[PDB]
């Protein structure tokens, strides 16, 4: 029904309860409860309504004072429907502010305290003061600063006429005139008075031009001359600019060890026994052998109360050394169980050598292709489901009777400090292009491969013993006189094998000097890598902080990326604390989340009902009862005048209802229509219950590839279409309009639907976008190793470019996939003849042009992609998978002999090409 | 130890056990994650009704407080009748708290329940990793045995399921 009977609570004690509509904002509700309290004792008593707040309990189990009070009961959903009248007093601004950002992070802030957890209190209080200090320094600056802050350029990878529409801000007339395609947008400003207090805006989107670059230089301006459309923009006075930004250690040589005490909850097979394994590891490699428990019989609560000593002394343990535990069930001796595993750092944030007590919550292990021992590469933080998980108390005893830390650098430079040509040579060899012998000659040569070959920094991190404090002072020595390596080799640095501190410091280092442009092609890598961190409070973490904050385009995406992860519980705290963080330094574009969040939340439950329906009764009608739940005065209004979440520059505005629907598979996506007042028309679909990560990153690689490509004039006419994992699989996808799939179009049928959108003389151009574009997608599907692709997954814009969606499964997962030549498309190719080889062979140079760029920039994918090794894809999880790119892209090999091979695979897939159609 | 077609077809039999023991896995380890995501949730509402038994608690120590004057204000001045009102009203605000208190209860007790189902399914969990990491293996060895006997590809993926 509408109304719910809310409790409320009055500051004099007394207590009321009535219904109210469940629809009723805060403000009607707050008359509704004046006009009944009237009636009950001690109302005289009261201030004025204007007075008093609202506060309740919200879904995070946090009090909120509801300052807005156009703010709708359902909106608010509080925990139960109890409202409590409170005084306002008290800096308004912070209470608001961080009752905002736990809706929006979706955890509560009390959770972080609740933790009384040190180096959790130290991270949101450097990190929240630093944020809140880059804001306030950012309002005092001047509006030029603002507009470069909130709307970042959108330039292309980079004389005819051109005609442009511009008009001024409030007024119906416009002036069309033709501009110099060349000549700087000031210019364009200067001339449309007949100039330096303006800006352009693209009508009807948050694109802006300015700046010292040229007019075809901007994506707008590029895609107008390509179309042949005639710009539309407007002329904005900075004022109306400001409107919106305004509304010790080494002498410890007696050897590590531990005290396993006790297990608690654990949950295994009653016949079988328990056994702890323990190691130490610095990243990947161990830094001693392993160590076991006795077998101890398998219960709930199992006890072992042994000492486990190890083969180090804490004199030689690095930095970032990690002890590392497995719980075993094994079959009493007379397939082992791997139970479940966890890892523990055993210094701490600060520095200090831990001592004392532990509980570990463990994780569970899972059943891998690998079956390590032990799981050195998992997170060192504790399982928060501490009230049901399985954990081991252990103890790591006393060493001395003072603290000791980990040396401060000055004594690791300190101890750190202090010719043959056979030798010379021999290095030259391996690192022009490891095993034990050629280990101990890098290490010898260390010295040279930093004269020689800065590039081989990884190589010779990984030679150095960290078993050793001697070798790793020398190590960190060179380091920090090591010259600075370019992004490429930096983007190897932040990988699982380079533990230590100051590698993850050179490295960002590093990747400092990456424009915003660039940077945002690596952003989910970056990302991952975060999960790789040991303490929160780290480099990466501070320089992505940075980087939101000076880009608002950035911090956007940092926030879904990390927003999109907050239900995995190994990341949620520390997703979250980057989250709080990032949004205050950003209250503006907070509010443009807050809207966005709900138009989301809206959508889940829209979502919801349309599986479920969809179950009970057929799509004509479930499709007019979505309608219905759509037009509902809350629905509609979160659903309407928001910013997209793919691209904060596009106005969501007018939701056109009936042309909503959504999509026949398992989940029923949802197909969104929206009209806003710019083209014209904009889509997305929204998911729930798939899975959009598969096809972000393979999306990502495909732009990735179109920006590589167009940095080298080849623009192969790609749609790399958006894609935004938001939550518990649930995302959106940019539809891409006036296309349809190969299928429908086939049920000469291709060329003909071609012909009827490019009627006469525009045939070509459609031809020539549907030739660059079929290069383009089979080179990258061929590359990534992309099968399963049919006429459902393929599909035709009315241009002529064609492209592919969906993508599912790369790598050659359910088996080398051949490039392959659709007979079909090589017909458009050719236009319509059995031989055309002048265009054949122009098809042909795009496809080998294409794959030798990509070949040029190999080593930067295979980078990105054993990052992405963190994110937990099936699909790419091991060494393998980035040997498949390695062979697609025949990096092993001359770049003659890498397109001779291809050229033969193209041409058996030209044979092979008949043979299916047949 | 055998012949090759023999080996080939206990390689698809072992194999194909392994399919459904993994699948059965990723049917619990999917019970696991969901399981574990309601639970955290049910104890994040367990604080909020702790949250809100307590906004009641401070409601009724402000009642006491403040009421004592307009108590003993109406009682010099004859009103028994205005009296009666805040202590009828106070009588209210407690007897919903024993509601809420109630409602807090039963969820302690779903909390409870699901906490032993997943116990039980990581135990089930954990009698099944054996056998799935054993059919792995056992399958993984007759693949090797046939590759070094020289099978082609194309038998092994006829096999393999
Ligand atoms: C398949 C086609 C499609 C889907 N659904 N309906 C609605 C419908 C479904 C069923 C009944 C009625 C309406 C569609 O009308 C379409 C197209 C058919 C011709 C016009 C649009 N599609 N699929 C994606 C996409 C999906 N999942 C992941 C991705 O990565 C991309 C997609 C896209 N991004 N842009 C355009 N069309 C896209």
């Amino acid at each position: 029904n509408q109304s719910v009977v809310v409790d409320f609570l009055l500051p004099t004690g007394v207590y009321l309860n009535f219904p109210v509509s469940r629809n009723a904002n805060l403000s009607t509700i707050k008359q509704l409860l004046w006009h009944r309290a009237q009636y009950e004792p001690l109302f005289h008593m009261l201030s004025g309504p204007e007075a008093y707040v609202f506060t309740c309990i919200n879904q995070t189990a946090e009090q909120q004072e509801l300052e807005d009070e156009q703010r709708r009961l359902c909106d608010v959903q509080p925990f139960l429907p109890v409202l409590r009248l409170v005084a306002r007093e008290g800096d308004r601004v912070k209470k608001l502010i961080n009752s905002q950002i736990s809706l929006l992070i979706g955890k509560g802030l009390h959770e972080f305290d609740s933790l009384c957890d040190p180096e959790v209190n130290d991270f949101r209080a450097k990190m929240c003061q630093f944020c809140e200090e880059a804001a306030a320094r950012r309002q005092q600056l001047g509006w030029e600063a603002w507009l470069q802050y909130s709307f970042p350029l959108q330039l292309e990878p980079s004389n005819r006429a051109l005609l442009v529409n511009v008009k001024f801000e409030g007024s119906e007339e416009s002036f069309t005139f033709q501009v110099s395609t060349k000549d700087v947008p000031l210019a364009l400003m200067a001339c449309a008075l007949r100039p330096e207090d303006y800006t352009l805006q693209v009508n009807g989107r948050h694109e802006y031009l300015y700046g010292s670059y040229p007019l075809c230089q901007f994506q707008y301006i590029c895609s107008c001359l390509h179309s042949g459309l005639t710009p539309h923009l407007t002329m904005v006075h900075s004022s109306s600019i400001l409107a919106m930004r305004d509304e010790s250690l080494w002498s410890l040589e007696q050897p590590f060890r531990i005290e396993l005490i006790q297990g608690s909850k654990v949950n295994a097979d009653e016949r079988m026994k328990l056994v702890v394994q323990a190691g130490l590891f610095h990243g990947n490699e161990m830094l001693c052998k392993t160590v076991s428990s006795s077998e101890v019989s398998v219960c709930s609560e199992p006890v072992w109360k042994q000492r486990l000593e190890f083969d180090i002394n804490i004199c030689d343990l690095p930095r970032m050394a990690r002890l590392c535990f497995a719980l075993y069930a094994v079959i009493e001796k007379a397939a082992d169980c791997p139970i479940a595993w966890a890892n523990l750092m055993l210094f701490d944030y600060k520095d200090q050598l831990k001592t004392g007590e532990r509980c570990l919550y463990m994780w569970p292990s899972v059943p891998d292709e690998k079956g390590e021992l032990l799981n050195p590469t998992g997170t060192v933080r504790s399982n928060p489901n501490t009230d049901s998980a399985a954990a081991l108390l252990i103890c790591l005893p006393e060493v001395a009777p003072h603290p000791v830390y980990y040396p401060a650098l000055e004594k690791i430079l300190e101890l750190g400090r202090h010719v043959t040509e056979e030798e010379q040579l021999q290095l030259r060899e391996i690192l022009e292009r490891l095993y034990e012998h050629e280990k101990d000659l890098v290490w010898k040569l260390r010295h040279e491969v930093q004269e020689h070959f800065p590039e081989a920094l990884a190589r010779l991190l990984l030679v150095t013993k960290w078993n050793k404090h001697e070798d790793v002072a020398q190590m960190l020595y060179l380091l920090c006189s090591w010259p600075e390596l370019p992004v490429l080799s930096a983007l190897e640095l932040l990988d699982f094998s380079f533990p230590d501190c100051h590698v993850g410091s050179f490295a960002i280092k590093s990747l400092r000097k990456l424009t915003d442009d660039e940077l945002f092609q690596y952003l989910l890598q970056l990302v991952q890598v975060l999960k790789y961190e040991s303490y929160l409070d780290c480099e990466l973490t501070k320089f992505l902080l940075d980087r939101a904050l000076a880009n608002r385009k950035i911090g956007h995406f940092l926030f879904w990326h990390l927003r999109s992860e907050m239900h995995v519980p190994s990341v949620a705290l520390r997703f979250g604390l980057i989250l709080e963080a990032y949004c205050r330094g950003s209250t503006h574009h907070m509010k443009v989340l807050m809207k966005q969040g709900e138009a989301l939340s809206k959508l889940k439950a829209l979502n919801d009902f349309v599986k479920l329906s969809s179950q009970k009764t057929p799509k004509p009608q479930t499709k007019e009862l979505m309608h219905l739940c759509m037009r509902q005065e809350a629905y509609l209004e979160a659903l309407s005048h928001l910013q997209s979440p793919l691209d904060p520059s596009t106005l969501l505005a007018e939701v056109c209802v009936e042309q909503c629907t959504f999509m026949d598979s398992k989940m029923k996506p949802l197909w969104i229509m929206y009209s806003n007042e710019e083209g014209g028309s904009v889509g997305i679909i929204f998911k729930n219950g798939d899975d959009l990560r598969q096809d972000m990153l393979t999306l990502q690689m495909i732009q990735l590839m179109d920006v590589l490509w167009k940095q080298e004039g080849l623009d192969l006419r790609m749609t790399p279409y958006g894609c935004l994992p938001t939550g518990d699989r649930t995302g959106l996808i940019e539809v891409v309009l006036r296309s349809d799939t190969i299928a429908n179009i086939q049920l000469d049928a291709l060329l003909n639907w071609l012909k009827s959108k490019n009627p006469g003389e525009a045939l070509d151009r459609a031809i020539e976008e549907f030739t660059l574009s079929c290069a383009g997608y089979c080179v990258a599907t061929y590359v990534l190793g992309i099968g399963d692709r049919h006429s459902d997954n393929i599909m035709i814009r009315e241009s002529g470019q064609l492209f592919h969606i969906d993508f599912g499964h790369f790598l050659g997962n359910f088996e080398r996939v051949p490039f392959i030549l659709t007979y079909d498309f090589v017909h458009v190719i050719q236009q319509g003849k059995t031989n055309n080889s002048e265009k054949f062979e122009r098809f042909r140079g795009y496809c080998e042009r294409a794959y030798t760029i990509l070949r040029r920039h190999g080593l930067l994918f295979l980078h990105l992609f054993a990052l992405m090794r963190a994110a937990g894809l099936p699909e790419l999880s091991c060494s393998k998978d980035i040997q498949y790119l390695k062979d697609s892209l025949a990096l092993g090999k001359t770049e003659e002999e890498a397109l001779k091979h291809f050229r033969v695979k193209f041409n058996e897939a030209l044979r092979e090409s008949w043979k299916t159609k047949v | 130890e055998d012949n090759i077609e023999a080996v080939g077809k206990k390689l698809h039999e072992y194999n194909t056990q392994f399919q459904e023991k993994s699948r059965e896995y990723d049917r619990l380890y999917e019970d696991y994650t969901r399981t574990s995501q309601e639970i955290q949730m049910k104890r994040t509402a367990i604080e909020a009704f702790n949250e809100t038994i307590k906004i009641f608690e401070e409601q009724c120590q402000t009642q006491e407080r403040y009421s004592k004057e307009y108590i003993e204000k109406f009682k010099r001045e004859g009103n028994e009748t205005e009296i009666q009102r805040i202590m009828h009203n106070y009588e209210k605000l407690k007897s919903r708290i024993s509601e809420i208190v109630d409602s807090r209860r039963r969820l302690e007790e779903d909390l409870k329940k699901q906490a032993a189902e997943y116990r039980e399914i990581d135990k089930r969990m954990n009698s099944i990793k054996p056998d799935l990491i054993q059919l792995r293996k056992t399958r993984d060895q007759y693949l090797m045995w046939l590759t070094q006997k020289g099978v082609r590809q194309k038998k092994l993926n006829e096999w393999l399921g």
